[PDB]
RNA sequence: UUAAUUGCGAUAACGAACGAGACCUUAACCUACUAAAUAGUGGUGCUAGCAUUUGCUGGUUAUCCACUUCUUAGAGGGACUAUCGGUUUCAAGCCGAUGGAAGUUUGAGGCAAUAACAGGUCUGUGAUGCCCUUAGACGUUCUGGGCCGCACGCGCGCUACACUGACGGAGCCAGCGAGUCUAACCUUGGCCGAGAGGUCUUGGUAAUCUUGUGAAACUCCGUCGUGCUGGGGAUAGAGCAUUGUAAUUAUUGCUCUUCAACGAGGAAUUCCUAGUAAGCGCAAGUCAUCAGCUUGCGUUGAUUACGUCCCUGCCCUUUGUACACAC
């Protein structure tokens, strides 16, 4: 069970509309970048919110 | 001179609290001493049936708190034990005098 | 005197007997919740209610 | 300053704390040879980080290891891998790159779990059985 | 090296204690057939018999038998003790005894008029055919008549 | 070189040492040595029942090595086992303390263990030095 | 005891009331046009050795 | 053990190539004590060589 | 075969074992042949473990079951009837004990013909049952590769205990008989004549 | 397609809300920070041994010094399904191999939508509507029995039905948790008794003392033998102790004897996809005493899938209904 749910998904899709440059390719520099722009009060939700728009990064090549 | 302090509570944040301002009060000065050592918290749990009858499926559950203790040991004349009495006592967590 | 998980235990059922005693006699008096601190010597008990006037 | 390291190693419980110093080249278990195990065929088992680099690089480190939690088997898997963390400890002190990688290839090519802790650990029981997945004897009528 | 070829001193079956006890078998464990003696009580009597405990019932000179016989009759001042007797502090007379297969049957059945006579509780359940140990035969015990 | 208790095999030492006890009885033979189950949980007393004393006094001997201070629940809580209490599940019991007391009064009489500080037992000065002497004996016994 | 060989490609799907039934394609080695469905008891996957008693005569699903 | 069938154990065990407590007890109508003492007589007179002695089966084979 | 020892007692028969031609701690293990062509690759042969004693995380993937040697996989089918549920250093104890049994009879390094003791022990087919319901209609079909290793290797203690009830014989006897049984196509084994019962219905249900 | 209206897609949806999810805790890693004789490691001093020729094994809080690697939690980092190749408008999503502590939501629990049962409860309350009793009271208290009882039928469980065994020895490893004050707990140690058990003292309000709970199942030595036998302890008898004002229809423990069925059990039925089952023991609960029960903990540790809707049920759905406190 790995389907993300319907808040991550339409949370994903707001930063690369302004963010493409930012959004690299690789999750580690990006997984904590998001919450400097994007304001996430969880730890745990905050990596897959990260995860999706990292994982789109990935077909979008 | 070995007077000891000792903090009991439950909830964490109050006692981390405390003992921030314990240490920094330490670190004032000079006051030669030993950290903060931390005691091993033993979970009070406690088995219950749910159901107050005795018909139905069985249903167990766990009733369980977390106790943190942690002392603080001071070393020197009674110098610092004249303004250290002021209570920097917050609800729950609470202190007690040890010597020798 | 007595061990600190005892004490704890304790206060906790002696907390207890605060809220209930506390919600019965001054449930006119718009009773909301006790506040309980401890203290070496002197200790105080924090309680809230709406009509103020009539709890003192 | 004697050379020494230090590391450790969990199988199930078990932990082994290998103290590692420099030496003649003397391996003991809570300070009793390895010819004395416990269950006289898993002495050949334990043997296997010695022998699977040999003991020709084996004459100038000795290790210390004190061991205490689960069973035997459990301490046993606890002793192999500690003096092989250890050993690669040792090799992270002294001795050149190009040895220790290839004692550390021989080490993981045989199995994982030398190097590996193993994270399997046994998740606390349930009600409703008499552990996790058990359940009860149900009956019908 | 301890092996004895035969020589023609066995013999199949053995004759004590008006019992009949089978050969062929540990010592040890021979007596233990006859009503009376359990598996410790044979030990003692073969140990303080000193008679090669690891020795068959079949081989066996007829200088053993009879004094396992005459130790195990007045056991208490063959220095066996008192807490090794069935029927310790007998109820006749206060001293110890040790019921034989000749006596085990008859003072069971001679204890059990005892407390026949006497109509006390635990006779009429034993007159009846019921457990007298305060069991449950509501499920167990079924299967008894 | 440095042999010791530690690096000799455990029923090596027992077997050695039981020659070294049973070729030399000078300690003592108690009177009910024929008579003891060991334990309240065995059943049967041990089959060998000739010696059987200096076997146990050889374990003690060892497990007094290594460890500290043991007192007398210390080896009833050890030597006790299972028993099949009817058809009730097994159980642990204590073993029988007389024979732990016995025999640690032997270890006395001869004087390789002595009153411990702080309670329990410990190894006397002549006492570890032959059970080192023993123990480099025996190793050269299989060589 | 007679003697015949093949082995298998890739699986398709599975089969029997209970779904325990499997049918694989399969394939034997030499003279490579040789290509028939054959169930299995147990379970197969992609690169797996087929084996068997009688030269060729398949079966299909079991109802 | 009798005396009939102890000239029969010694000229006939050198000829199994395979000897255990198990295999004398079934093929020569031998009891089980009888057949631990035959076999640790045997291993310590000489000739069959005691490759693994070990718990409850000593794993035996001929040897000439 | 370099022989040096360190300052504690190591006796050098244990440092022969893989600074050598390397084979099992005791056999030879390099003369292992398959003697069919069902089982390869399903038997993990090639590589050796010292002691079959790797309680590795082997179990939770589909198919990383026969990853481990057939020697660990043969160790784990005699662990069962309840009793002995668990306890797998009982039966790592009597594999080794029993391992020597074969090298002497026409030694054929007894690794080799391990595997030749399982060209017959597993079903050439069985013969799955349609739904129906009733006369159980069961149609043969053929087996796939893992279930002449996977189950065969229960068919050789499906009952082979059934020998150790209440008689003599002990565990470790057994197999050795067995083991040629299987490789030569006996009369008198069990995995061996319960495969031609299992297939009793051979060429009759297609 | 996913355990999931969990997601892509659609068409008149555009959007949104609860639940799931998300959130927390436990078990996983940190040789990167904080530290700790109420946890430890190494060394320096004193003391004992072995061979002494080099070293090893130990003990020692007022003999100190350096550190947290092991033991602790505090803030945090860390897996998100990352890389490639296969399936898919080439979209969700799935599969195999390439880092690791972890790629079945990392694993498992807590919380856990609307709505219903005329499901259990008046034997849980001092909150209970109503009725009844209300003073030789159905209120309270005191003595003795009952809740254990058998012609019988069923459900949870423990011993079992021999050698992967039984018995007696040696080595023989932990975790969760509990423990006394004006009451008398956890009991160390010494002594006595075979044992149960008894006496005198020691420490502990507890990481310090019980407790390294040195537990059993485990391995190496021995006796036994295929024998309803050394398996098996149901059936009782006698004696010795503990708990309690009191134990008789033995509370319980210990010793001796008596040593029956049971020989792996016929329909059907139960839980189970990894440390899981199963085996074993331990702690806690009821306790003045008593586990064959429950909860939790640890130990040894299999076979085996990686799927299906013909049954056992459910979900969405279609359709019919003279029903709407609704079969």
């Amino acid at each position: 069970g790995r389907v993300r749910t319907k808040t991550v998904k339409r949370a994903s899709k707001a930063l690369i509309e302004r963010y493409y440059p930012k959004l690299t390719l690789d999750f580690q520099t990006n997984k904590r970048l998001c919450d400097e722009i994007a304001t996430i009060q969880s730890k745990r939700l905050r990596n897959k919110i990260a995860g999706y728009t990292t994982h789109l990064m990935k077909r979008i090549q | 001179i070995k007077i000891r302090i000792t903090l009991t509570s439950t909830k964490v944040k109050q006692l981390e609290n405390v003992s921030s301002n314990i240490v920094k009060n330490a670190e004032q000065h000079n006051l030669v001493k030993k950290g903060p050592v931390r005691l091993p918290t033993k979970v009070l749990k406690i088995s219950t049936r749910k159901t107050p009858n005795g018909e139905g499926s069985k249903t167990w559950e766990t009733y369980e708190m977390r106790i943190h203790k942690r002392y603080i040991d001071l070393e020197a004349p009674v110098q610092i034990v004249k303004r250290i009495t002021q209570i920097t006592i917050e609800p729950g967590v609470d202190v007690e005098v040890v010597v020798a | 005197l007595i061990s600190k998980k005892r004490k704890l235990v304790a206060d906790g059922v002696f907390y207890a007997e605060l809220n209930e005693f506390f919600t019965r006699e001054l449930a006119e008096e718009g009773y909301s919740g006790v506040e309980v601190r401890v203290t070496p010597t002197k200790t105080e008990v924090i309680i809230r209610a709406t009509r103020t006037q009539d709890v003192l | 300053a004697v050379p020494s390291v230090q590391t450790f190693g969990k199988k199930k419980s078990a932990t082994a704390v290998a103290h590692v110093k420099a030496g003649k080249g003397l391996i003991k278990v809570n300070g009793s040879p390895i010819t004395l195990v416990e269950p006289e065929i898993l002495r050949f088992k334990v043997y296997e980080p010695l022998l699977l680099v040999g003991l020709d690089k084996f004459s100038n480190i000795d290790i210390r290891v004190r061991v205490t939690g689960g069973g035997h088997v459990s301490q046993v898997y606890a002793i192999r891998q500690a003096i092989a963390k250890g050993l690669v400890a040792y090799h992270q002190k002294y001795v050149d790159e190009q040895s220790k990688n290839e004692l550390k290839k021989a080490f993981t090519s045989y199995d994982r779990t030398l190097l590996i802790a193993d994270s399997r650990r046994p998740e606390p029981k349930k009600f409703g059985g008499k552990g996790a997945r058990s359940r009860f004897q149900k009956s019908y009528r | 090296s301890l092996v004895v070829q035969e020589q023609g001193s066995f013999q199949h079956i053995l004759r004590l204690l008006n019992t009949n006890v089978d050969g062929n078998i540990k010592i040890v464990y021979a007596l233990t057939t006859i009503k009376g003696v359990g598996r410790r009580y044979s030990n003692l009597v073969c140990k303080k018999a000193d008679v090669d405990l690891h020795k068959r019932a079949g081989e066996l000179t007829q200088e053993e038998l009879e004094r396992i016989v005459q130790i195990m009759q007045n056991p208490t001042h063959y220095k066996i003790p008192a807490w090794f007797l069935n029927r310790q502090n007998d109820i006749t007379d206060g001293k110890d005894y040790h019921t034989l297969a000749n006596n085990v049957e008859s003072k069971l059945r001679d204890d059990l008029e005892r407390l026949k006579k006497i109509r006390a509780h635990r006779g009429i359940r034993h007159f009846w055919g019921l457990r007298v140990r305060g069991q449950h035969t509501k499920t167990t015990g079924r299967r008894r008549a | 070189p440095g042999v010791s208790v530690r690096d000799v095999a455990a029923q090596d030492f027992i077997n050695a040492y039981a020659s070294f006890l049973q070729r030399q009885g000078k300690l003592e033979v108690p009177g009910y040595v024929d008579i003891v189950k060991t334990s309240s949980g065995n059943e049967m007393p041990p089959q060998d029942a000739e010696g059987w004393f200096y076997k146990r006094a050889a374990s003690v001997a060892r497990h007094i090595y290594m460890r500290k201070q043991v007192g007398v629940g210390k080896l009833n809580k050890l030597y006790g086992g299972a028993k099949s209490r009817g058809v009730r599940p097994y159980k642990h019991i204590d073993a029988s303390g007389s024979i732990n007391r016995k025999v640690l009064q032997a270890l006395e009489k001869i004087g390789i263990v002595e009153i411990s500080p702080k309670g329990g037992r410990r190894i006397s000065e002549n006492g570890q030095r032959d059970l080192d002497r023993i123990a480099a004996q025996t190793l050269e016994e299989d060589e | 005891t007679p003697v015949t060989l093949a082995k298998v490609i890739k699986v398709l799907g599975r089969t029997g009331s209970r779904g325990g039934v499997t049918q694989v394609r399969v394939e034997f080695l030499e003279d490579t046009s040789r290509t028939i469905v054959r169930n299995v008891k147990g379970p197969v996957r992609e690169n797996d050795i087929l084996v068997l008693m009688e030269s060729e005569r398949e079966a299909r699903r079991l109802r | 053990l009798d005396q009939e069938k102890y000239d029969r154990i010694l000229k006939e065990v050198p000829t199994y190539r395979y000897v255990s407590v198990s295999v004398l007890v079934d093929r020569l109508k031998i009891g089980g004590s009888l057949a631990r003492i035959a076999l640790r007589h045997l291993e310590k007179e000489g000739i069959i060589k005691p490759i693994s002695k070990h718990s409850k089966q000593a794993i035996y084979t001929r040897a000439t | 075969f370099t022989p040096v020892v360190l300052a504690t007692p190591i006796p050098e028969e244990v440092q022969q074992a893989q600074t050598e031609i390397k084979l099992f701690n005791k056999w030879s293990f390099e003369e292992v042949e398959v003697k069919d062509a069902s089982l390869v690759d399903y038997v993990q042969v090639r590589q050796p473990i010292f002691v079959a004693h790797t309680a590795g995380r082997y179990a939770n993937k589909r198919f990383r079951k026969a990853q481990c040697p057939i020697i660990e996989r043969l160790t784990n089918s005699l662990m069962m009837n309840g009793r002995n549920n668990g306890k797998k250093l009982k039966a790592v104890r009597i594999i080794k004990h029993t391992l020597d049994i074969i090298n002497v009879l026409t030694d054929q390094n007894p690794i080799q013909v391990v595997v030749d003791a399982i060209t017959n022990t597993g079903p050439r087919e069985d013969t799955t049952r349609v739904g129906g319901g009733g006369a159980a209609r069961r149609q043969a079909v053929d087996v796939s590769p893992l279930r002449r290793v996977n189950q065969a290797i229960a068919l050789l203690t499906i009952g082979a205990r059934e020998a150790a009830f209440r008689n003599i014989k002990t565990i470790a006897e057994t197999l050795a008989e067995e083991l040629i049984n299987a490789a030569k196509g006996s009369s008198t084994s069990y995995a061996i004549k319960k495969k031609d019962e299992l297939e009793r219905v051979a060429k009759s249900n297609r």
